[PDB]
């Protein structure tokens, strides 16, 4: 078949990690306006039937370790799983309150053979932070 | 939005303009989403007074824009002496590094400002 | 026994391309995630998920620009990047 399969019982978890506030030693300046990004995402994702838990200001530690717990949960009744990352970044990071954290350590949790209840399921990283500070000077159209 | 007109008077170097909104509580922290705030046009345009007004109402001397410039990093690039002193009076971080590595006593080398390289 | 890759149904929604600041507003929030939200409220009963994030592609990319006091920073845009390693179509309404 074409399509997933979603007509499981549960549409699955939305996991958003919001962090606003960094530590002084690491230099990070206020997210102002995640708080906006976080609600407008909740209100998404629940009437599109998603179980929404929403993380405020996780260290580096604390991102690895909730990764690590939910793709140890049971999601064999869910169709899916969404995570969304409201971060500081830079090119294959994301940031905790204290530090970067590489987001491929994130996402090898959910892998097809290391989150079993996942396998052939659609597992959807929404990333918005920087990849850099590149900045993109466009061009007439 | 007071807080847009703050920036904008602050840019023109519109001291007069800029105490009249602050005495209407425009927030001397207003940002535009860049980063840049008041205190970051003032040393970077060379408005010492207002760089002086805006530290007194509490400013925060070590903002940076995304890309990690300071006031201090701005005042070093021009070369302004005075802003410099004041923003070190604030307490401006000597060691911000900002996106390229450099700070404030680099670019102070980069530009040759013998005099700037001391304080 | 029939085998997939461990690395297959992941999509990667990045807000801005490699190498690139992503922009955001102290009020609205970012740019990506309202578009996204958006998008998905507008289509999420009507097109393939690969089809909502291009109209996010195509919003974050004409309907939005950089102000900024400081011209370095000023009239600047935006383009996210789809990462698809998915194997099928995504319909929220099935």
């Amino acid at each position: 078949d074409n399509s997933y399969k979603m007509d499981y019982p549960e549409m699955g978890l939305c996991i958003i990690i919001n962090n606003k506030n960094f530590h002084k030693s690491t230099g990070m300046t206020s997210r102002s306006g995640t708080d906006v990004d976080a609600a407008n995402l909740r209100e998404t994702f629940r009437n599109l039937k998603y179980e929404v838990r929403n993380k405020n200001d996780l260290t580096r530690e604390e991102i690895v370790e909730l990764m690590r717990d939910v793709s140890k949960e049971d999601h064999s009744k869910r169709s899916s799983f969404v995570c969304v990352l409201l971060s500081h970044g830079e090119e294959g990071i994301i940031f905790g309150t204290n530090g970067p954290v590489d987001l491929k350590k994130i996402t090898n949790f959910f892998r097809g053979d290391r989150c079993r209840s996942l396998t052939g399921k659609p597992k959807l990283f929404i990333i918005q932070a920087c990849r850099g500070t590149e900045l993109d000077c466009g061009i007439e159209t | 939005d007071l807080g847009k007109k703050l920036l904008e008077a602050t840019r023109a170097g519109q001291d007069d303009e800029v105490r009249i909104l602050m005495a209407n509580g425009a927030d001397v922290n207003a940002m535009d989403d860049a980063g840049v705030t008041p205190l970051h046009l003032a040393a970077k345009r060379g408005h010492l007074e207002i760089v002086e007004v805006l530290l007194k109402h509490g400013a925060d001397v070590n903002a940076s824009d995304i890309w990690g410039r300071t006031p201090l990093h701005l005042a070093a690039t021009v070369g302004h002496l005075e802003i410099v002193e004041v923003l070190l009076e604030y307490g401006a971080d000597v060691n911000a590094q900002d996106k390229f590595g450099k700070t404030a006593f680099d670019i102070s080398i980069d530009n040759g400002n013998e005099d700037l390289a001391e304080i | 026994c029939h085998k997939i890759p461990v690395e297959a149904d992941f999509l990667y929604a990045y807000s801005t391309a490699p190498g690139y600041y992503s922009w955001r507003n102290s009020k609205d929030g970012s740019w990506f995630i309202q578009s996204l939200c958006a998008m998905l409220k507008q289509y999420a009963d009507k097109l393939e998920f690969m089809h909502i994030l291009t109209r996010v592609n195509r919003k974050v990319a004409t309907e939005f620009e950089s102000f900024s006091f400081d011209a370095t920073f000023h009239a600047k845009k935006q383009i996210p990047c789809i990462v698809s390693m998915l194997t099928k179509e995504l319909y929220f309404y099935h």
